């Protein structure tokens, strides 16, 4: 089962140096906010949480 | 380090010695395809066959080298000119572009070389009035500047009224 | 197989060694976040190396190439006839082959003949081509400049100075001793005969 | 401003078909006022009245479209040219805290378009010596380059000494 | 360089009043050495000796001033032109460093001024076909564009076949 | 570093794509000098000159990288092998001193890697009888395992008595 | 304090001079019984009788000495090899073992010497494919690796299908 949202979420470029904060879009319901991800080849999604998660 | 631009024209011409194959490219360039080579007014092709040339030094801050496959004859004229497309196809993203000093250096270097190639053509290959001449300071006045197309056996001649340059037939 | 050298092979390894000499830890993969020491070391590295290789005949930095007559350029003094283009990678002109009359004038080479001329000159070469004694000399010399630019410590400058000059002489000896000394090109009391 | 600038001449010419009204602009432009339209050598005015045109596609990387109010006659010549001013009126703060992709792309792109407009004029509308000719490589030597003003009924002619171009009167 | 660059030609010419010494520079410039001044076709030098001039206003958006040491005679022609070498005016570190909007403004303003100087010569001092004329849109067709070198007493004349411009000797 | 040593062969081989420069090192290594690289059977050298390579990832569990200076041609064979000399990498005092788990980890990890390099050569590059074959279990019986030196034109052939392998000249 | 391991093989071979008795053991060893000596392919026995040898230097960090009882003849071949057993019979107790630096040094030294003896056999006495050859990187593919037992008058020959090596009778 799933309840909580990620504490941190970023999009990054192939060099893994850019940081585009998207924590609110991932946390919000689909009808309130959304964001396009993995726009180009070798792009990244960086996600972090205070506690470990397995799904 | 910056590339060699100041007072370095993007064109050079040589008078070869008998048997010479190596000719310096004295100006920076970014890609082998953006360098044009002529020999006695005939444009050459990059390759390994006789009559062709090899090239090195792309991306070098100072220039490179042209190596003819066939050794040149005495007083062959070798012309080398930089000719880069004036465009911009690598751009920054709106969201995930990390600005770097290398990025800024690359973009400014690209535009300075483009601008130098334009000014090289203007300074060495084009005609102009002397800067102190009393030409009309209004560009809309085209009396001394606009030219007509020349038909066969025609020269440019200011008309009898001094209002414009027109084509003028002169027989041979 | 061939043993791989443990001496520095890249300019980043030269820079990071110079930064460690003045006291700071530094890895090659975090050089971009090295702070003031990395800012100055990167800025000063190219100027120092080019000046060093451009001021002395180092054997490992030697090169040659044919030079080219430039059209429409005519010297009008001392009997010079042609102006020739210096090669793009040339950092210090050394001499011309064959032994004919020439001078370096402005950024050109003036000649009185239109035969094929080859220039012997110095050039920048990558670190992997450097002799190890030269690499350590550059590390000391660059660290010396980091002492002036960053640390602002007279004590550090005094400590680095001894090693910098010692390794300059040792690098010069190691480079020079591998080959015979060449004779003079001009010997007037013999040539006149 | 987050667009690419392609390598396209900043001038296009068409021979209209019978009743044609839509003409494509193949080059990028940023503002409608920076495009000049001629029909048979007469400059048109942007508007909705007959004898005028409407324009769309500003800011698009692939250019836009010119729509004549009055359909063109057969073989009417339609010329479209980009004529952006060369200036910079939007600048950054001294200690900017937010530098957006559009602003940085915009500054680089607009200078590329300006240079392309200069180069389009000098490649398609101006005279030049062939790049391989033995012109003096010192720009201070103006023998072949500097032109005098032409009086009524005069042509450009290299003088008898071959030291400069002078105005020469012809009455034939 | 936190100024704005206006769209002003980088050349101005005056006919002097009796005893005039001050002449306005309407275009921006950044260094005193990069502004050329002629008086009746003779270039002047900066200084305080008679026959020289002083200059002020570098870095300003406009409104610079040229002050002749010797007052000009009536109807003396004073020409003022900007001439700044094309070169990079900045250097950016590859490692993480600081960036300001003053740095970006200085780079882009300098490059806009350089482009304007090229375009000022093109617009005011050079020859071009009218933009609406039917020149070939392929630059490889050099019939109307490429010129030959002129020998003594020769003019540019389109040949009888209408294939290119050739040098033509003119007699009585 | 306190890393875990995974069970990975200390050799990897690739067939390069067109223009490929980056190749992954899947096995751990501790020093750059202890990783050998071949390209089409020719050993490369670390450095920045053309024909050389750069290496990163020392001390990491895996995921090192080899970057060729010159991009590889299609179907170039790249071989990467670990070769670390067998040696003590530690020294312990006889008098009462300090000990850390970092010291022990460094010793055991490097010895495991050294053993894996020996076993990688044994498994991938050497010949052996199938483990289930009925070979003599006493190593002093050398009939099947001891080889003689080969002269010119000779092969290894078990003699007619079935007592040992001897060099045999092939009449050809 | 460490022993000589790096680039020091655990095997040496000599060509004796006439009357020589002293032959250096150039590698460390721990026990006299773990050193093997051959003279012209015949294994010698430690002792004092003629044809036997004496040995010294066990436990030395650098090696020892072999002293023949009978002086050697010219060009006799003396081979010395380290052949320590691969085992571990002295272990730490679970309750009353005081860990010492001498204990750790002793244990690591034994395993390093064992490993060097294995690598000495692999490097000097065994066959292998060149590390850059395109052998299968999957050890389960035994085509080039597994060998069959040779019967009388048989050689190893890859079969006609290129799927495995099989014994192949060749008549003498």
């Amino acid at each position: 089962s799933f309840e909580q949202t990620l504490d941190y979420a970023y999009l990054s470029d192939p060099t893994f140096k850019a940081r585009y904060d998207v924590t609110e879009f991932f946390a919000s319901s689909p009808m309130t906010s959304a964001i396009g991800v993995l726009e180009n080849q070798n792009d990244y999604i960086l996600i972090g949480n205070q506690a470990p998660f397995t799904a | 380090s910056n590339i060699k631009i100041n007072d370095v024209f993007q064109r050079i011409q040589y008078a070869a010695s008998a048997g010479q194959t190596q000719f310096t490219i004295p100006f920076p360039f970014f890609d082998n395809e953006y360098v044009l080579v002529w020999q006695n007014g005939v444009q050459l092709v990059m390759g390994g066959a006789p009559g062709q040339y090899g090239i090195s030094g792309a991306g070098s801050p100072s220039g490179g080298l042209i190596t003819l496959v066939t050794p040149a004859a005495l007083n062959d004229i070798i012309t080398i000119q930089g000719d880069m497309p004036i465009d911009r196809t690598s751009i920054y993203s709106a969201t995930i572009s990390n600005l770097t000093g290398s990025d800024l250096n690359g973009d400014f270097n690209r535009e300075v070389v483009m601008m130098k190639q334009i000014q090289t053509t203007q300074a060495l290959l084009q005609l102009q009035y002397a800067p102190w001449l009393e030409v009309s300071q209004d560009p809309d006045v085209t009396k001394d500047r606009y030219l007509p197309l020349l038909g066969s056996g025609q020269v440019w001649r200011m008309n009898d009224s001094g209002t414009g340059i027109e084509a003028y037939t002169i027989d041979e | 197989m061939i043993e791989l050298t443990s001496a520095p092979t890249t300019k980043i390894e030269i820079i990071s060694a110079a930064i460690s000499m003045v006291g700071k830890q530094q890895t090659v993969n975090t050089i971009d976040g090295g702070g003031a020491l990395a800012i100055d070391a990167e800025k000063l590295y190219d100027t120092l190396v080019s000046a060093e290789l451009g001021s002395n005949r180092w054997r490992f930095a030697q090169a040659f190439q044919q030079i080219s007559i430039i059209t429409t350029l005519n010297p009008t003094f001392d009997g010079w006839l042609y102006e020739c283009q210096i090669p793009a990678d040339c950092i210090m002109v050394q001499y011309l082959y064959p032994n004919i009359q020439y001078i370096v004038f402005g950024d050109k080479i003036l000649t009185k003949s239109n035969q094929t001329f080859t220039l012997i000159y110095s050039r920048n070469v990558p670190v992997s081509k450097w002799p190890p004694p030269f690499s350590l000399y550059i590390v000391y010399h660059l660290a010396s400049m980091l002492g002036i630019s960053v640390t602002n410590s007279d004590r550090m400058l005094a400590r680095i100075s001894q090693g910098m000059e010692m390794w300059e002489s040792r690098a010069l000896f190691a480079d020079a001793q591998s080959s015979v000394t060449l004779p003079f090109r001009h010997n007037p009391y013999v040539d006149v005969r």
